[PDB]
RNA sequence: AGGACCGAACCGACUAAUGUUGAAAAAUUAGCGGAUGACUUGUGGCUGGGGGUGAAAGGCCAAUCAAACCGGGAGAUAGCU
RNA sequence: GCUCGCCGGAAGACCAAGGGUUCCUGUCCAACGUUAAUCGGGGCAGGGUGAGUCGACCCCUAAGGCGAGGCCGAAAGGCGUAGUCGAUGGGAAACAGGUUAAUAUUCCUGUACUUGGUGUUACUGCGAAGGGGGGACGGAGAAGGCUAUGUUGGCCGGGCGACGGUUGUCCCGGUUUAAGCGUGUAGGCUGGUUUUCCAGGCAAAUCCGGAAAAUCAAGGCUGAGGCGUGAUGACGAGGCACUACGGUGCUGAAGCAACAAAUGCCCUGCUUCCAGGAAAAGCCUCUAAGCAUCAGGUAACAUCAAAUCGUACCCCAAACCGACACAGGUGGUCAGGUAGAGAAUACCAAGGCGCUUGAGAGAACUCGGGUGAAGGAACUAGGCAAAAUGGUGCCGUAACUUCGGGAGAAGGCACGCUGAUAUGUAGGUGAGGUCCCUCGCGGAUGGAGCUGAAAUCAGUCGAAGAUACCAGCUGGCUGCAACUGUUUAUUAAAAACACAGCACUGUGCAAACACGAAAGUGGACGUAUACGGUGUGACGCCUGCCCGGUGCCGGAAGGUUAAU
């Protein structure tokens, strides 16, 4: 793979109680990634950018909720969530 | 009792879906009329 | 074995069924089978072009050889089978070289019978040959109307054709309908008759039976409304007109045959 | 063996009452007919209005049918109110 | 929180469809919720859907669709060939336990499995869009083998109990454990093996089919379940510690046996019937073009890959279809106890609910019921509705009949409990032992335990023993229709329609006919014992007269007549 694509994959750390739970207990981190990225590219991109060892990447797609602002009905955008399993010898960095 | 609309997606889309219209002269005329009235959605699509 | 039923239920009463004990119980010969779909009597416009058809049990097309063109090579009769596609029974026969074909099962045929086809063949039932080599007056079935095309005439159970004349290129046949027709002598035919001639005896006894055979109910015209039929409603039971088909053409006696092509062949009408 | 018998699911609709600005634009309750077959039901397909389809009642074709629905001719015509 | 009550072949649990966030938490109460609402499927904010092995995708086709060329058609367009799509069908593989406020066959623990890619090694004739097998198929029936599952006993933990009695033949609870891997049983199917020839399988074939010898009798294929392992593991009543009283952590007994038993599996089997019961790919083999120490194939070990999308929640419904939080409608799956023929019914279990206005009063009248003196259809269009009948066994049963029926005709008799025959019988299952063995999931003997009808005799209670729910009213005469069916969705279910059968008539195959300006298609891959049309409508007895009228069929002599 090209690195240029990589740096475009990973949007953001996902923060929540489930997230923290897996991160502590099972050694796993949770990411909002570009809607189109795949398990290959996420494995690559973490292993590259955080420089730590990925075991496997499980993913899902979150359908955005439907909202009302001032009677108007909008739709929050979709996105993709990735549970990323780290091989155990790793210990977390948050930058 | 059993009413008239028993929904199905595959049915809905084969009957009225975009491609189904585009198949024929008449259908493309429908899609012409709609584009001319300026609808929000032409056909039934998800 | 044509047999009546003891009436254990009103339906079973009039039923006459024809049990041929000699028939093969168990599956046909697969490599000789085809897929067949029922049309509901409906053409490629989906309209009903022929009424009263549909339902019926599912059937598989047995591929029956009407050309009988594998020549001068003896073949022996392995077994008799039931063909759902037609009135008559059929035979599964084995040519010496290792080929099997289905044929129409003629009378006098049973497991073990040697038969054969070609110009040279002996005259005994179940043998086929071009007709100038057939004794005049002899009885035959599965007759072609054009050389090499395959059999068309007398394929039904018990039917047959008598050969009444040989003149030049044209033999004259007495057709089963009673009508004298010329056919060119170079068309192969098959000796004897079609078997299971007792097919016509069997009685259905109950509407359900007819419905298995793919036949749907038939509404008498004069029962319908004046819009649906020419025979039309009336108050109570009323007729008033000469009988016609649903499209208005006169029935009960009107000759509908029109061809000027095939005329030179037909000697005389049936009567 | 059976368009066999008794009988639940299942399919149907014979009577009675209630309901009739309904709990329901065709139901409910109590009984009633078929219930291994001409049965019943799921998914998909086919037949289109001077047509379909009809075990035929002019029934049925989107709660509209002795000729559907929608847009057009169209401001049809109306010695009638 | 406690009692009460309803559903339990559902008012429970899981899906598909359809919906699309309704899921879970916090927070709020205007509107929404037929009342209040602190509550909600309402408002606002946050969280939530984790897959090589579950689905979709994908591979393969059905009906049907589109359809290069092609045929046809004023134009648009119609039909269809090669193709290419199209699941409701065929196609590789994962299980038990643990965990969240909300996902889990996906996460975690353990234990596996499949298909591909590269690699090595050993061996090696590999190659297809062509060939052949396989895939691959109906209804009905039968009943033998089992399992899910349940009941009792043994076992283990606890219990001596608000009121007489309860250290016992007593009471309560648990007695759970999968895929996989090894084994090869009840059963089903089939002769086997070797050699020579034949060209039928569009060309080729060592494979299929055909023929001929030779030879052997066991051989192969299939197969539920059991047993073993999986598992010193898990789960496990409970107990011991702490607790924000919501839970967390540790510890952890027994964990067997007999019997009954499916509608599930063996079984796509077996027996029988006629109405004669999909296609294609993966899959196995044969070779043609070809390629030959290359390539490619076979096995073991290593190694990598298995992409993407769906996954929350509702689905007998307050979330789908009905304008509503609507007494309606919606396919598939699971199927506990006692009674019972039963998935009916009545009462309960697991589990879910009390149907989103109450509170009084206890008139007329309406609705849904219960009971009734004496009479018993006198009611009324009409016994409409109500009542009554109602079960199992045995006895009994008419005219008439197409000999089957009618018939459940009608009518009647016994029916509870307890004891004995027998401290539980007839049967059903079949342990221990002994013998045999081609030694095993074997055979015979064997009868402990376990289960368990029915009857007879004797006694006993009650007005009543088929005590409830449940569960035929019957008979006599006659119209019509033979019969089962079908019909006016939403006032008509019939005597109407269909019907098996009967008759007429058309039609020689490029069939009549039907749909199409045409091509084409149905009729039919049928062929006069076939096909269409009309009438009649089982069966039984029969179907009489009339050709003047209209019609149809035959005739060509004359008379008459169109274009030219």
């Amino acid at each position: 793979i090209r690195e240029e694509r990589l740096l475009k994959v990973l949007r953001a750390p996902h923060v929540s109680e489930k997230a923290s739970t897996a991160m502590e207990k099972s050694n796993t981190i949770v990411l909002k990634v570009a809607k189109d990225a795949t398990k290959a590219e996420i494995k690559a991109a973490v292993q590259k950018l955080f420089e730590v060892e990925v075991e496997v990447v499980n993913t899902l797609v979150v359908k955005g909720k439907v909202k009302r602002h001032g009677q108007r009905i909008g739709r929050r955008s979709d996105w993709k969530k990735a549970y990323v399993t780290l091989k155990e010898g790793q210990n977390l960095d948050f930058v | 009792m059993k009413r008239t609309f028993q929904p199905s997606v595959l049915k809905r889309n084969r009957s009225h879906g975009f491609r189904a219209r585009m198949a024929t002269k008449n259908g493309r005329q429908v899609l012409a009329r709609r584009r001319a009235k300026g609808r929000a959605r032409l056909t039934v699509s998800k | 074995a044509v047999v009546k039923c003891k009436p254990t239920s009103p339906g079973r009463r009039h039923v006459v069924k024809v049990v041929n004990p000699e028939l093969h119980k168990g599956k046909p010969f697969a490599p000789l089978l085809e897929k067949n779909s029922k049309s509901g009597g409906r053409n490629n416009n989906g309209r009903i072009t022929t009424r009263h058809i549909g339902g019926g049990h599912k059937q598989a097309y047995r591929i029956v050889d009407f050309k009988r063109n594998k020549d001068g090579i003896p073949a022996v009769v392995e077994r008799l089978e039931y063909d759902p596609n037609r009135s008559a029974n059929i035979a599964l026969v084995l040519y010496k070289d290792g080929e099997r074909r289905y044929i129409l099962a003629p009378k006098g045929l049973k497991a073990g019978d040697q038969i054969q086809s070609g110009v040279d063949a002996a005259i005994k039932p179940g043998n086929t040959l071009p007709m100038r080599n057939i004794p005049v007056g002899s009885t035959v079935h599965n007759v072609e109307m054009k050389p090499g095309k395959g059999g068309q005439l007398a394929r039904s159970a018990g039917t047959y054709v008598q050969i009444v004349a040989r003149d030049g290129a044209y033999v004259t046949l007495r057709l089963r309908s009673g009508e004298m027709r010329k056919v060119e002598a170079d068309c192969r035919a098959t000796l004897g008759e079609v078997g299971n001639a007792e097919h016509m005896l069997r009685v259905l006894g109950k509407a359900g039976a007819a419905r298995w055979r793919g036949v749907r109910p038939t509404v008498r015209g004069t029962a319908m409304n004046p819009v649906d039929h020419p025979h039309g409603g009336g108050e109570g039971r009323n007729f008033g007109k000469h009988p016609v088909t649903p499209w208005g053409v006169q029935t009960k006696g009107k000759k509908t045959r029109s061809n000027k092509r095939t005329d030179k062949f037909i000697v005389r009408r049936r009567s």
